[PDB]
RNA sequence: GGCUCCUU
């Protein structure tokens, strides 16, 4: 089926990795798979990673959506 | 020979990724070759036994790390920071690196660029100190 | 190939 992609950035880099962290251990208990992550240059201060999700089932998304993520974490996502 | 900054590259993000993900390091490393399209035996070669090296010794490079840390735990380290320290111990320690100053610049290099330079300067004092305590127990 | 940038 049709992967997630999934990019995050912050300021913090060790809090951005734990996020990732938690997000790809939350897919893997739910049945779910991923690729990466990609970490990406650190650009004026700012640090950011890529994840795909390339299988996931509804509980995967019943789990990401009860985990409340570090403020100063933000995320984006495409098709 | 240059050609192994992009194997300790290679090497630095299947560590990065198997500390993340805990899948096994061979199917981790297959990703990143085709990722990058390595597509070179020399630096293929190198990033593998790299890898290798690293996997195979993790609890030992895990302890010689904590020695220098000063009482904290390994887990209190950054990602990057704790799988460059990895990458640069087994290369410096258990391939016994006639390079390193090599083996220092490009480890420190890829902490700046995916972390920042307060995390680079921590990288250098922990695997200076590793190093130095190496060569002197030799 | 610029053979350590020195404990967040």
């Amino acid at each position: 089926q049709e992967k997630i992609r999934i990019k995050l950035r912050a300021y913090d880099h060790r809090l951005l990795d734990q996020s990732v962290k938690q997000i790809i251990e939350t897919v893997k208990r739910t049945g779910g798979v991923v690729k990466g992550p990609i970490p990406l240059p650190t650009r004026k201060s700012e640090f950011s990673r890529i994840l795909d999700i390339i299988r996931f089932t509804p509980q995967t998304i019943e789990a990401l959506m009860e985990i409340s993520l570090p403020a100063g974490v933000d995320v984006e996502v495409k098709m | 020979m240059r050609y192994r900054k992009g194997a300790r590259d290679t090497a630095f993000l299947v560590l990065y990724r198997w500390d993340l993900r805990g899948e096994n390091p061979g199917e981790l490393f297959k990703e990143v070759v085709e990722e990058k399209n390595i597509k070179n035996k020399d630096a293929y070669e190198y990033a593998k036994k790299l890898v290798d090296t690293a996997v195979r010794h993790i609890e030992e490079i895990d302890s010689i790390i904590e020695k220098h840390l000063k009482g904290w735990s390994i887990d209190r380290l950054g990602y990057v920071e704790r799988n460059a320290l990895r990458l640069g111990v087994a290369e410096l320690i258990f391939l016994k690196s006639k390079e390193p100053g090599r083996v220092f610049i490009d480890i420190v290099d890829l902490v700046k660029k995916y972390a920042d330079e307060k995390a680079g300067k921590f990288v250098n004092g922990v695997l200076s100190a590793i190093y130095k305590a190496y060569i002197t127990s030799s």
